[PDB]
């Protein structure tokens, strides 16, 4: 992503496992947001992720 | 103070302190162990309860002080001011975790969960679970759930220690009574003779030093 | 009250069988050592006590595991009855 | 602050609160049971009453919390319109039914009905044929009838639990006395030999957890 | 009168006074010794505890007075007014040295040092090691360490004394039984005869004078 | 008044009745075993205890019921005498 990522302590209680690729971080981020129920934003400096 | 409600909360906590100390701190253990020692030695009046409790309180102070200090240094920072209810609430919550850790280290989770499910009215209060699934339950558990579990978990521990401490003296009693029967002095009560033997035995072991050290070492570690 | 009747009767039956075994052993040893003094016509106070002590200690080394099984079983059972209504 | 006579009523209630807890809540029962445990183990001063009561008070909150929450949201959060004596009286009374139902669940009918008739004081000395032990109800007894019947029921329940708790420890020490009389050692008291046995028996049973769990389970 | 905070400190001290006397003073030793003597003579109600503790409190007052007087005179002195926190705090500290130096003679070095090690801020690795020179370490360990070590060592030394006090009466109790058996009166309880012998022995020995003198001599120096 | 005297008398009377049977059997067993030990010379002393424990427990089993009926009837009676005045 080339950006620092901030994750809420409510979201950080969810878990994941598996083998992943990061060919296109933005698209992967969107798919996982809708599969896990996250919401995210970007202010130009850091990415923020919440439940 | 900068906030009247902060002031109110601080004074309330200061008013409840002695019941928290008596119900959520190692004082629960140390208080009991010394009284069991006195009973096993067979002494009625001496030392005084307030002597024993005074020592117990001093020792517990060392163990608990690091947490109090951490929380004070955390809370006295005015470095951030709060946009909203949730931001404040989370800031406060994250401060208790130094205490919450200590309770969760020593209580036993099956009670904690049982109480959690009980204060919620959920599924009529108790129901079966087909599946067993653990959900980082360490961070979920409310302090109002943790406190009783800690209390019971530590009372039991005290009884265990007292059990072990009784055995050596029981040996002395039965031995004295048997050698008096060997002499045929059947009328004479052992307690006239067995007591001093117990006294010198404890003095030679230096039981107070070993006992006090070991109690602390269960919680801290020191060179 | 079939529950109170049961718990009360079992308490006494347990006292009777828990205590019986040591006293039986002590009595049989007592009789044999009392006899031997008669056929030998030789007498002292201490020999029976000395042997009785050993006999009872062996009795406890052997049976004590079962004493624990019996007491735990009864301990659980009475609690469940007390809190049975809910 | 709304109506100030409602303010006076709130401060009054807040002052009486500890006696209501002490006489109309399962704290009554938990407090007694834990002290009897200490007596049955034969300990005179440890754990402190400060500790035992602290535990009992905590546990009872779990049981009562569902009711206070409902009463709060019913009275304070909901704005409502009411205009006369009868409408207000009915509104207030209806809020208490959540607690009333708990008392009637744990109270004994013939005694509650006796106190009701005693406070009407009507035609008094009414006979047992004025009653026929009916079973299913839509009666709504007074709370001043329900409180003491509750207290007097809880106490009896506690005594009953205390009956069973003593038995195993009574066995444990008569065995010790009999073994000491099988030996010659009748000069020596059992107590100093008997106490540690009771302490191990109790920890092996983990009695504190079984007690707390089972006490809670009755009210679920 | 004076600094409002100095006033608060004085009143707090005077509120905690009886727990200090009960936990960090020779009263601890004398209280135990007298009760043990009563048990050695075998009396269950004579003298009253209310008499024994009264005597013990008076005897302790002599030993403790000179320190309280010296510390009082040290603070009732207009000599200076203070520029800074470090000057004031070191002036305060230099006033307690008389008490600190009383506690140091009787607490035990190894236990004291263990408690001082216990107070230091925790570290994630085991704490960084140190050795410190005598003017802190020998001369000036902290009072929150000294105090419990004192209490424990005092209790121990008290039990030790009680042990020696029991021995002659044990001798009596045995001899008298053996003589009754030599006379064949096997069924009579020997307590009925041993008790008065014990009393005779104690009055002819004048045990109260000896105990009261020697206990004071352990702390005072009299010529 | 006479109710007081009557109730107090009855208390002693019930003590006597309930305690009487166990103490009788413990006496008879004590005499028989003591005689037997003179008829054949054996100097044991726990044998009486061993037998009389079984003897007393057996009759506690037998009388367990009548004991509770008597005490209930007495309790009801004295509660009536205390409260039913008019
Ligand atoms: C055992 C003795 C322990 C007694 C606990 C004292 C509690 C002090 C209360 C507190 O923490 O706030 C102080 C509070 C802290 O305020 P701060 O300076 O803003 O941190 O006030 C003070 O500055 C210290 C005043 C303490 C005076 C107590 C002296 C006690 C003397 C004991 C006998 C000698
Ligand atoms: C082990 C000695 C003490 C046991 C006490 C048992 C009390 C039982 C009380 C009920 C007796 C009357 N019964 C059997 C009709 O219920
Ligand atoms: C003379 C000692 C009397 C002890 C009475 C209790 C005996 C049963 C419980 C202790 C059993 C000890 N054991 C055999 C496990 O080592
Ligand atoms: C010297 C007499 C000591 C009697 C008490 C001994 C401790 C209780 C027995 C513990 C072991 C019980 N057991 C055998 C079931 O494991
Ligand atoms: C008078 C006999 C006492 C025997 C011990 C009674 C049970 C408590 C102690 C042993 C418990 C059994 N356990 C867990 C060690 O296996
Ligand atoms: C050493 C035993 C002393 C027992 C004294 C009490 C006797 C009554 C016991 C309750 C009635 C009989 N039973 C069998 C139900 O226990
Ligand atoms: C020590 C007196 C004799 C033991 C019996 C004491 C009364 C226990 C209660 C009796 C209850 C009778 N029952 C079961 C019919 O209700």
């Amino acid at each position: 992503l080339k950006e620092p990522v901030i994750v809420s302590k409510m979201a950080a209680r969810k878990k994941i496992t598996g083998n992943f690729e990061f060919h296109d971080p933005n698209a992967l981020l969107e798919k996982l947001s809708l599969q896990l129920g996250l919401i995210w934003y970007f202010d130009g400096q850091a990415i923020y992720i919440y439940d | 103070m900068g906030n009247d409600i902060s002031l109110i909360a601080l004074l309330a906590f200061s008013t409840l302190l002695p019941f928290i100390i008596a119900s959520g701190t190692c004082f629960v253990k140390f208080s009991i162990v010394f009284v069991m020692v006195r009973n096993a030695l067979g002494l009625q009046q001496i030392p005084s309860n307030m002597t024993l409790n005074g020592v117990a309180l001093l020792l517990s102070m060392f163990v608990m002080w690091p947490i109090m200090h951490d929380a004070y240094v955390y809370f006295e920072d005015e470095d951030v001011t709060f946009n909203d209810i949730s931001s404040l609430s989370k800031h406060v919550d994250e401060g208790l975790d130094g205490y919450r850790d200590y309770l969760i280290k020593y209580s036993d989770r099956e009670l904690v969960q049982f109480f959690e499910n009980a204060q919620l009215k959920r599924q009529y209060g108790e129901e079966t679970e087909t599946v067993k699934r653990d959900k980082d339950e360490i961070e979920k558990p409310s302090i109002f759930a943790l406190l009783p579990a800690y209390a019971l978990s530590e009372i039991k521990s005290a009884f265990k220690i007292g059990f072990y401490l009784y055995l050596p003296f029981v040996v002395v009693d039965l031995v004295v009574s048997s050698v008096l029967l060997a002499l045929g002095m059947m009328m004479m009560s052992p307690v006239t003779i067995s007591t001093p033997i117990k006294l010198v035995l404890f003095v030679a072991l230096d039981g107070w030093t070993l006992l006090s050290k070991g109690l602390i070492l269960q919680y801290m570690d020191i060179a | 009250m079939d529950d109170l009747v049961f718990a009360g009767n079992k308490a006494l039956y347990l006292v009777l069988i828990l205590s019986g075994w040591p006293t039986i052993v002590a009595t049989i040893i007592g009789l044999l050592v009392g006899l031997f003094q008669t056929v030998t016509q030789l007498q002292e106070q201490t020999l029976p006590f000395g042997i009785k002590l050993l006999g009872v200690c062996l009795c406890l080394f052997l049976l004590s595991g079962w004493y624990g099984e019996v007491l735990l079983s009864y301990g659980r059972q009475v609690i469940f009855l007390a809190l049975a209504k809910g």
